[PDB]
């Protein structure tokens, strides 16, 4: 139940999670996972399948994984047969983006699961409902921003970058291979280099420093209060950096750090401060 | 026994995907969206 | 404790007993009565449970002692209970003598003649007679009163036999062994003793009783069917007194059997056990010291059994008053009864009566006073901090800071010598380091130093030294407690202490300005502390007893060795490495200046370090046109002056991690090469100095001492930094780059890896190969290798061995041969090879190639779609989509190749998130090196008769073999061991005489086998002593000095050098007193924190802790001869293996017609041709599975479920057999032209509603054997490891494998099981089937435990002739009560020591913690006695 | 700690006499070993250096968002042309000095700026003190001035030295 | 000694410890089929004479119950035939020493 699942990809950040106990269990979202929050438009989804070849579910008279059943929010809408419910399925992606449909919403999850033999059960499961798991993906077909969930991701060809577009097998592509990561996950910088252990130790690190927690500490009356004295703006930032508004809340300070055997006092993990550099006052804190 | 030529730029480097959209009765929609220019359009039948 | 306040009595032996109503009657203070605790004004009430009498209570003084809070030691009170209640520690026990015993006679119901035979045979059990008790069963109404002589005086015959042949003391033996025989012989005592229907003296029954769990007891109706001879003969709460009416007079009666029932040592104090003895009716409340409140529990238990204490003694009131009121006065007078006693069953077991924790809670668990405050303490004179790395220091020091040096403190005695050092740290006062805080006076005084000034505090100082002004305190002195000096020693100690080198004893060394524990890099080896942010605790010992213990014998520099291998545990770590390959390198050359400058900065003469008084240096290498000297110059003059002189240089040909070919064309510089001490040859690395086997620092150990070695690790640790601080070492961005060659090299084989994923597929799949990845076949298959795991198994295994081969051709090209800065230069390479840091694994991550990502021994697992992420098509045949990343460290992988990076490194962060060495440590406490050479329990059993077979040290034995090491080295070692001042001592001729008379016998011999040889002689090494006897060695060390001596021929000759490792021998021998059952438990709990069969800490869980019979996965390895074939090895396979009806069958059609319910079960066999050669089965073998095993037991699956419903000639006389059989069966055929098919109608009763009888089909065809081997499963025939021939089997049958003569040899069958082998092939089989699998869980993992803690962990468990765990159900046979009740459940152990009247001779060292003894182990073993000259 | 899950403790506030010095005359502010970076393999600390250089001497930032590099256009190109530019070594090196001997050192020096972070995490005595009421021994806990524990795998190691009077 | 075919009836083992002081030894024909003592696991076993049983006794100071214990009812001891209190002699092969002698008693 710990593990790291394919799944995630987009709704759960890979490496932001604690490491010890509460690992795997514990985690965060991605910075651009929204989660629905209001009952999306529904009434008019049904009037709109009947016209794309949905049988009504009152004198229908079929059932099994012959055919393929059309749910909305957990209510038979009808029966449709499996080839007929993939074009009946792309056309209300097409129409749902492209939104000049006056029924369809963005921020629908129509979830397909087509005939195999042994696999998933078939069917045409659309959801609309609250509490959802929601991420923007851009749509190859005119080229606009669709909202996907993660029981419709595992059957869809999405890209990671428009370079690795193949043709007739991707239908979609990220507007960018860092919306998978979270907030402290995009922050740490050359993610791409590190050892994923030392990725996941900067997520459980990166909050437990003596940083500026906030500037109005005069009416605040908090039990316990770290607050570093003189922060500053990283040179190598990420570009979420400034999108969030961390200059608001500086962690820390970019030190002339050198890479050296000099001292013997530094081995294992021990690290060695310029005794002039605080008396300079860094990394003051109070 | 289970043993037995994109018109703006020019650049033959151009994607596509094609949907059957409405029905079986029609002709699935080659939809064209370029790279290395930019321009996309669609083609039906 | 003071030194100068001695102790004349010690507590010898405790003996378990019950206090008596007498006693506590006379031996308490007051009797308290009221169930108030203290009323108002802040007074406890006089009379309530805190009275004055108890003990002084705040502010306020004894009544009993006068004496105030601070001196008063607590006194004992007692309450009366108005009726005797039951003890729940005894009324498991009561109820066994409460019932087996009639209530006529009073008698027990089985017969006197018999139970006269018990009450015989545990009298000799109390003796060492454990063998006459079963010659007395062979001693076989007035025969009755003779054989009831015949029985008894033989009793009495063996006694005084035994007694007068010097075998058995009046006070009885009792060892482990008679402790077992009596516990099974009272087990069968109590068994059928209860099991009685009529008493076999008076000839009746008596009626029933029982147990309604605690606080109750209850007999039951007496049959009208046996009343009978209730006549002839001339339901109910019973009472507590009533209980206690009967058991008396049962207990008078029978007076000589349980005298010998509840005595383990010879009753000595004739003292009559008696039935008051299980009830209680006297409670003892604790003295007011030991329930001072927090109210406390224990004052409330108390309470409301005086708040019941007097409702029954006013209830009692109207029973003298006295019927209507006497109806309802008993009636809840009664109820009064089971009350009081459910409160003092709450008192004393809260789990026996949410609730308060009773008496015997504050005693059971961790969390509670055996294993919280008994074995383990808070201490004194002891610290804590986080501890951060520190050159300089002299490596068997700690730095302490001045916040350290001021607080812990030293008492010293004043003498002549002290007070020029101890007047001066007696001015400096608290405040000043070296100080003084107090002096205690000679008459027990103590004047505290903090609050006085520095004129009183130096006219102190000359009260300091004074003669004493009493004749009582005539020859005390008075005693300074001085600051820590830097000669004072020190036990660091680091969490989880799984080994002893994780608690040293250091030498201290202060700090003058910074606020934290320093430590020496040679220390975190052994401690496994990295310095990020831990922590260690610091004890500061007291005395000189352990001041001279933690100096010498548990000191830093005498654990250089450790004893779970014999390999080194101490040595530098990352920069010094990394500095000896730079300085040992051929391109270091130094000038006058840096050369005399690194020499004196790493020895400094005015510290105690050189031997010389005078540096000594070398000429230079070079002389002219400048002199330099070379960097291998540097470490021969640093060790030529830590050498002791006059003993010549060390000889050492060793190697290195770095090959000759990093280093040019034609270098020598691998193999490290020391001539008369001079490093002539070679780079010092992680093998030369560091935790690594037969170094220079490993030989230093061997031929200079342990002292003189670890005077080298400061040294070079200094050498090795003053060279960092001058000429230092980076890495760079610049160490991380490849070649535009070497580049191109990596995109050419990486280019191979597309078709790489697809070659694998079509493999797994057994399509033909070069077909598309969108083949709809291949695309069809792979879907259904998906639906299953075993399938997936078996393509991600295939797929993963092909792309890990694709990884080792980049590998073994672009590193080193195309990476752009090289070594030396590089460093990234450099600290890899050199073992400073890093591995090649990681070098090859960040260079080459980062590889197949793995799962649990997978790739990256796939969803339901056959898409492994949403970036991949669905089933594809991509190397890249498994988990296989070309990407690397430096130039960066891809999002979707980092998302499968993330699985495996949250994989690691799992498998990271301390009882298989409790249960060891526990049982092997006691066990230690012996005076005779043979190590033994504490209590004197005895289990092993030499220390692994030849009594030497792990310690002191790696170069014990190495004998060309040593020839080379002949005239160093002999100044050592000086052979010349041991022979007025020692016999050196008299077992060199017997060394011969078994070395040329066994040579004669050997040519037959081991159950042949009468051998004529003992070894040399169980006859003499080999600690005194010179040349009485073991067998193998006599074999290969004399296989080494042989082969080649070399001042020294060759019997000069046999009689100095007959000599070298002699002095590795293991010291007496050794805790060895510590050290062998400590060598296997500690290299399991490192960690088709059972594999790990579950295998060691099963062999030591649980003792599995019931093993999970047992197994049996079978050799194959020399002379059947592999075709005769693989078609016997398939004559051994459970062929299951199942596993022949292709499918079963059923037909159900109705409209009698008729079953046409039509089943389908594969072609006869196909099971004959896959099982062997043949087609007239499955007719008779069908005809008398399959449908019987299909008959009782279909009346089975309807009984749960209610809620030719040879063929048609063979069909009408099974007809008549059977039940309702009307048709059978079988194909016997073919062995196709079968067919059999099966009719029922139209009532049946309608069964499934296909499920029933498929469930009765997997229970149904075609043939079966019992006990074994399947016969797996491996590939041949170590040459020979073996057959592993999946189950354990040892008679069905000895018919198999011609294919196995029957006498060499190995097995897995050990409490079979035990059963079929005796008890020193099982113990060489327990050394062997609890190698083979070491030697998986590469760790390379000693056979000589497993071989004592063996012998452990089979010292009963049994297979005993190391748990609580196989440590009840041993004497050690405090041993057992430290362990776990406490009270049951408790009640079976008072019940037996046990008592113990504090030998074990739980006892002797529990009672505070000195330990019987290491330093305890032996006493101190003083010669004094006058009479 | 940096921010590539690289923390360690400070062994000693080291004088600026002798630390080493560059030839432009900084002196750097931490120093962090060469034997952090193997068996970790955090190679982006390595490229933070060269970026974080090359930003303070251009007077600009760099993003570090991942995957805006290439396996052709490797950031030690990219930031190594740019300190090439400024009149400093490609690799990320520097000519350093020894600050106790004066001497120039062997290898030139890999420096650069890194963003650091200051973490937020002990030092407890006891000679005598108060005890318990119960049994009489030291008091747990480190603000009463108590005593620590001396358990039972602390036991057998005092067993298992043999030193018998160390467990007494 | 007895040597049968499948089974003993259980009032007729009432017999076999009957007379004394002549023992009665008892094993089974598909038990011994394989001699156990050729095992490759199992060393060789040797009872001690009383005149040898005590200089063991004498040498290490023991008790007779202080031995390790070896069953009456183990198949080694059942084919040397061991009466209760007699020590065996085991000399056992090792790793690293070799051959050396171990003792075990019968209780
Ligand atoms: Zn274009
Ligand atoms: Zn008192
Ligand atoms: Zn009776």
């Amino acid at each position: 139940v710990r593990k790291l699942l394919p799944e995630s990809w987009g709704f759960l950040c890979p490496v932001h999670t604690p490491d010890g106990s509460p690992c795997g269990l514990l985690n965060h979202f991605a910075h651009k996972c929204r989660i629905s929050t209001q009952q999306s438009d529904v009434s008019r989804i049904p009037s709109i399948l009947y016209s794309l070849g949905v049988a009504p579910a009152s004198h229908t008279f079929a059932a099994g994984p012959s055919l393929c059943c059309v749910q909305i929010d957990g209510k038979i809408i009808g029966w449709v047969s499996h080839e007929q419910g993939k074009i009946i399925a792309d056309t209300l992606r097409y129409w749902k983006v492209e939104g000049k449909t006056p029924g369809l919403p963005i921020d629908l999850e129509i979830g397909y699961v087509p005939p195999s033999t042994r696999g998933q059960y078939p069917g045409l499961y659309l959801f609309g409902g609250h509490s959802r798991m929601l991420r923007p993906v851009r749509y190859l077909p005119l080229d606009k921003e669709d909202i996907v969930g993660p029981f419709e991701q595992v059957y869809m060809n999405i890209a990671v970058t428009p370079q690795e577009i193949q043709n007739n097998v991707h239908t979609h592509v990220e507007f960018t291979p860092t919306n998978i990561l979270s907030i402290l996950a995009n922050l740490t910088p050359f993610s791409d280099f590190n050892q994923s252990p030392r990725n996941m130790y900067q997520c459980q690190m990166g909050k437990q420093t003596m940083g500026t927690p906030g500037v109005a500490l005069c009416h605040r009356s908090d039990n316990k209060l770290y607050r570093l004295q003189t922060g500053q703006t990283p040179i190598v930032k990420a570009n979420l950096y400034d999108d969030y508004g961390m200059d608001n809340f500086p962690n820390g300070f970019n030190a002339v750090v050198a890479v050296i055997s000099y001292t013997g006092y530094d081995m294992d993990d021990a690290m060695i401060i310029n005794k002039s550099a605080d008396e300079r006052g860094f990394g003051y804190g109070t | 026994k289970s043993v037995v030529k994109c018109p703006q730029c020019g650049n033959e480097e151009m994607n596509y995907h094609t949907l059957q959209l409405r029905s079986a009765d029609e002709g699935a929609t080659v939809f064209y969206t370029c790279t290395s220019c930019g321009y996309k359009f669609r083609t039906n039948n | 404790m003071d030194i100068s306040k001695p102790v004349g009595s010690e507590i010898t032996s405790v003996d378990f007993g019950i206090l008596t109503a007498k006693e506590i009657r006379n031996l308490s203070a007051k009797q308290i009565t009221n169930p108030t605790v203290l009323d108002n004004l802040g007074h406890p009430v006089s009379g309530g449970l805190y009275d004055l009498a108890l003990g002084a209570f705040l502010r306020n003084l004894c009544s009993t002692c006068g004496l105030d809070e601070k001196f008063c030691p607590g006194h004992q009170g007692h309450i009366e209970l108005p009726v005797p209640c039951y003890n729940p520690l005894f009324f498991n026990q009561l109820y066994i003598y409460l019932r087996a015993s009639c209530l006529f006679c009073h008698h027990f119901r089985l017969k006197s003649v018999e139970v006269h035979r018990y009450a015989c045979k545990l009298r000799l059990l109390q003796y060492g007679l454990i063998d006459e008790s079963y010659k007395l069963d062979e001693i076989t109404s007035t025969l009755l009163n003779e054989l009831k002589s015949k029985r008894s005086e033989y009793v009495d015959m063996a006694i005084a036999k035994a007694l007068s042949d010097g075998r058995t003391t009046e006070r009885g033996s009792f060892t482990a062994t008679v402790n077992d025989e009596r516990k099974k012989l009272v087990h069968e005592f109590h068994k059928k003793l209860l099991s009685r229907g009529k008493c076999d003296n008076c000839g009746m029954f008596s009626p029933k009783f029982r147990k309604d769990g605690f606080t109750k007891i209850f007999e039951t109706a007496l049959n009208e069917k046996q009343i009978t001879n209730n006549r002839v003969k001339g339901s109910t709460y019973i009472l507590s007194t009533e209980v206690k009416n009967i058991l008396d007079t049962v207990f008078r009666k029978e007076q000589c059997v349980l005298q010998y029932v509840f005595h383990s040592r010879p009753n000595l104090s004739r003292k009559l056990v008696k039935a008051d003895s299980f009830f209680m009716d006297v409670l003892v409340v604790p003295p007011t010291r030991f329930r001072l409140p927090s109210e406390n529990s224990q004052n409330q238990l108390l309470s409301k059994v005086l708040t019941t204490s007097l409702l029954i003694r006013d209830l009692n009131d109207d029973l003298s008053k006295l019927l209507e009121d006497r109806r309802v006065i008993f009636s809840r007078l009664m109820n009064a009864f089971v009350t009081i006693q459910n409160d003092v069953n709450a008192f004393i077991d809260s789990t026996k009566a949410v609730p308060i924790p009773g008496v015997k809670q504050a005693l059971e668990k961790k969390e509670g006073l055996f294993r919280k405050h008994m074995m383990g303490k808070r201490v004194n004179y002891a610290a804590r901090s986080v501890i951060s790395p520190d050159p300089n220091i002299e490596t068997n020091e700690i730095g302490v800071p001045p916040v350290f040096a001021v607080k812990l403190t030293y008492p010293e005695p004043v003498t002549a010598y002290n007070i020029a050092e101890l007047r001066q740290a007696v001015i400096n006062g608290p405040d000043k380091w070296p100080g003084a805080t107090q002096i205690q006076n000679e008459d027990g005084s103590l004047v505290s130093l903090i609050g006085m000034s520095v004129e009183q505090r130096k006219a102190l100082a000359n009260q300091l030294l004074t003669p004493s002004s009493n004749v009582s305190t005539h020859t005390l002195n008075k005693k300074v407690y001085r600051h820590i000096k830097n000669r004072d020693v020190v036990l660091m100690n680091r969490q989880p202490t799984l080994h002893k080198a994780s608690m040293m004893g250091h030498k201290v060394r202060v700090l003058p300005n910074e606020k934290t524990l320093r430590l020496h890099y040679a220390n975190t080896g052994a401690y496994n502390a990295d310095f990020d942010g831990d922590e260690m605790n610091m004890h500061f010992p007291q005395n000189e007893n352990a001041r001279a213990e933690a100096l010498n014998l548990a000191n830093t520099d005498s654990q250089y060795l450790t004893p779970t291998s014999g390999s080194p545990v101490r040595g530098l770590i990352q920069d010094h490495i990394s500095a000896g390959v730079w300085l040992t390198s051929k391109d270091s050359f130094f000038t006058r200046e840096q050369y005399q400058q690194y020499i004196y900065g790493c020895i400094r003469p005015e510290d105690g370090h050189t031997t010389r008084s005078k540096i000594v240096t070398l000429p230079p290498t070079i002389f002219k046109p400048y002199p330099l000297w070379t960097g291998k110059q540097i470490i021969t003059t640093v060790l030529l002056n830590v050498t002791p002189p006059d003993m010549p240089g060390i000889n050492l040909i060793s190697k290195n991690k770095i090959k000759n070919e990093y280093w040019g064309k034609g270098s020598l510089e691998n193999e490290v090469l020391f001539k008369d001490g001079a490093l002539l040859c070679g780079i010092l690395d992680k093998s030369q100095y560091g935790a690594s086997k037969y170094g220079i620092v490993h030989s230093l150990h061997e031929v200079y001492g342990p002292e003189v070695a670890a005077k080298v690790l400061s040294v070079l640790g200094r050498l090795f930094t003053n060279y960092i601080t001058a000429t230092a070492f980076t890495c760079g961005m610049d160490d991380l780059r490849l070649t535009a060659e070497g580049n191109k090299w990596r995109t050419d084989i990486l280019k191979t890896s597309v078709d790489t994923g697809r070659e694998a597929a079509a493999e797994v799949t057994n399509l033909d190969k070069d077909t598309p990845a969108d083949d709809p076949e291949l695309l069809k298959r792979l879907q259904e290798i998906l639906r299953d795991n075993n399938k997936s198994g078996i393509l991600d295994a295939v797929t993963s061995s092909k792309v890990n081969a694709i990884t080792s051709q980049v590998v073994s090209k672009c590193v080193p041969d195309g990476t752009m800065k090289k070594f030396p230069c590089n460093s990234m390479q450099a600290m890899a090879l050199s073992g400073a840091k890093g591995s090649n694994v990681n070098v090859s991550q960040i260079m080459c190639l980062l590889g197949q990502q793995a799962l649990e021994g997978r790739r990256v697992p796939v969803m339901v779609s056959g898409k492994t992420l949403p970036s991949f098509k669905p089933y594809e045949t991509d190397a890249m989509a498994g988990g296989y990343v070309k990407g690397r460290f430096y130039s960066g992988i891809k999002p979707q190749e980092y998302y499968f990076h993330c699985m495996a490194g949250r994989e690691g962060l799992i498998d990271t998130a301390g009882y298989l060495q409790r249960c060891l440590t526990k049982q092997l406490e006691g066990v230690h090196v012996s005076y005779d050479n043979s190590i033994r329990d504490a209590d004197g059993t005895l289990v092993q008769f030499m220390y692994g077979g030849d009594a030497i040290d792990i310690t002191k034995e790696s170069h014990m073999t190495q004998f060309e090491f040593c020839l080379d080295n002949y005239y160093a070692l002999l100044k050592k061991y000086n052979p010349s001042a041991l022979i007025e001592h020692l016999d050196v001729e008299s077992a060199l005489k017997y060394s011969k008379k078994t070395l040329k016998y066994r040579k004669k011999h050997s040519k037959e086998p081991h159950y042949k040889q009468s051998v004529k002689y003992d070894p040399v090494l169980a006859k003499y002593n080999p600690a005194k006897y010179l040349g009485s060695v073991s067998e193998n060390f006599q074999d290969k000095l004399e296989s080494f001596l042989d082969k080649n021929s070399k001042g020294v000759n060759e019997k000069k050098f046999r009689a100095l490792m007959q000599l070298k021998y002699m002095r590795s021998l293991i010291n007496p007193g050794e805790a060895v059952g510590i050290i062998a438990s400590q060598s296997v709990g500690e290299p399991s924190t490192q960690m088709n069969v059972t594999l790990g800490i579950p295998r060691l869980r099963e062999i030591v802790m649980t003792a599995s019979a019931a093993i999970k996965t047992p197994q049996m390895t079978l050799p194959i001869w020399n002379d059947v074939s592999d075709e005769q090895a693989d078609t016997f396979c398939k004559s051994i293996s459970k062929v299951l009806l199942s596993e022949v069958i292709d499918k079963v059609i059923v037909t159900e017609t109705t409209g009698a319910r008729s079953y046409v079960i039509h089943m389908r066999f594969f072609d006869n041709n196909e099971y004959s050669e896959e099982y062997d089965v043949s087609k007239e073998e499955l007719q008779n599975v069908i005809s008398n095993q399959f449908i019987h037991l299909l008959e009782a699956a279909i009346v089975k479920e309807i009984k749960k419903q209610k809620r030719n000639k040879v063929q048609r006389d063979r069909q009408s057999a099974i007809i008549s059989h059977h039940r309702f069966i009307t048709k059978y055929n079988f194909d016997d032209e073919s062995g196709k098919w079968c067919e059999f109608k099966l009719e029922l009763a139209a009532d049946t509603e309608k069964l499934l009888m296909v499920n029933i089909v498929e469930e009765i065809c997997r229970k149904s054997i075609i043939r079966q081997i019992p006990h074994i499963d399947r016969c797996v025939h491996p590939e041949p490891e170590n040459g020979k021939r073996v057959l592993v089997t999946e189950g354990v049958n040892f008679q069905a494998m000895w018919d198999q003569e011609a294919f196995i040899d029957v006498d060499g069958i190995t097995s897995n099981d050990v409490a079979a082998v035990l059963k079929t092939y005796g008890v020193e089989a099982a113990r060489n089937t327990i050394v062997n699998e609890i190698n083979n869980v070491f030697s998986r993992y590469a760790i390379s435990v000693s056979f000589r803690h497993l071989d004592l962990i063996a012998d452990m468990m089979t010292r009963q002739g049994t297979y005993l765990a190391f748990n609580r159900q196989g440590m009840e046979t041993s004497t050690s009560s405090f041993m057992k009740m430290s362990y776990e459940t406490t009270c049951q152990f408790l009640t079976k020591a008072v019940l037996d009247n046990e008592r113990e001779q504090l030998d074990s060292p739980s006892a002797r913690i529990v009672v505070g003894k000195l330990n019987n182990v290491g330093t305890g073993s032996f006493d101190v006695l003083a010669k004094v000259p006058n009479a | 700690s940096s921010r590539h899950g690289q923390k360690g403790v400070c062994s000693r506030k080291w004088p600026t006499i002798d630390m080493p010095f560059s030839e432009t005359g900084i002196q750097p502010d931490i120093i962090i070993n060469p034997h952090a970076f193997p068996s970790r393999m955090t190679i982006g600390m390595f490229v933070e250096s060269l970026a974080g250089k090359a930003g303070a001497l251009h007077g600009i930032a760099q993003d570090s968002t991942p995957w805006i590099f290439n396996e052709d256009d490797t950031p030690a190109d990219y930031f190594g042309e740019q300190l090439a530019k400024a009149g400093y070594n490609y690799h990320g090196n520097e000519p350093m000095y020894s600050g106790a001997t004066g001497e120039e050192l062997r290898a030139d020096i890999y420096v650069g700026v890194v963003y650091y972070q200051r973490l937020r995490h002990k030092f407890q005595v006891r000679s005598t003190g108060p005890v318990n009421s119960l049994t009489m021994q030291p008091v747990k806990g480190r603000k009463r001035h108590g005593g620590i524990r001396v358990g039972e795998m602390e036991r057998d190691a005092l067993i298992g030295h043999g030193t018998s009077f160390l467990l007494q | 000694i007895f040597v049968y075919q499948n089974n003993i009836t259980p009032s007729a083992m009432k017999l076999v410890p009957s007379i004394p002081p002549a023992t009665i030894e008892t094993f089974n024909e598909a038990a011994l089929v394989v001699n156990i003592t050729h095992h490759e696991l199992v060393p060789k076993h040797i009872r001690l004479s009383s005149d040898e049983k005590r200089e063991l006794l004498k040498r290490y100071r023991l008790k007779e119950s202080q031995l390790p214990r070896i069953q009456r009812a183990d198949p080694v001891a059942l084919y040397l035939g061991l009466k209760r209190g007699e020590v065996v002699k085991i000399i056992r092969k090792s790793e690293t020493s070799g051959r050396y002698a171990s003792y075990r008693i019968c209780m």
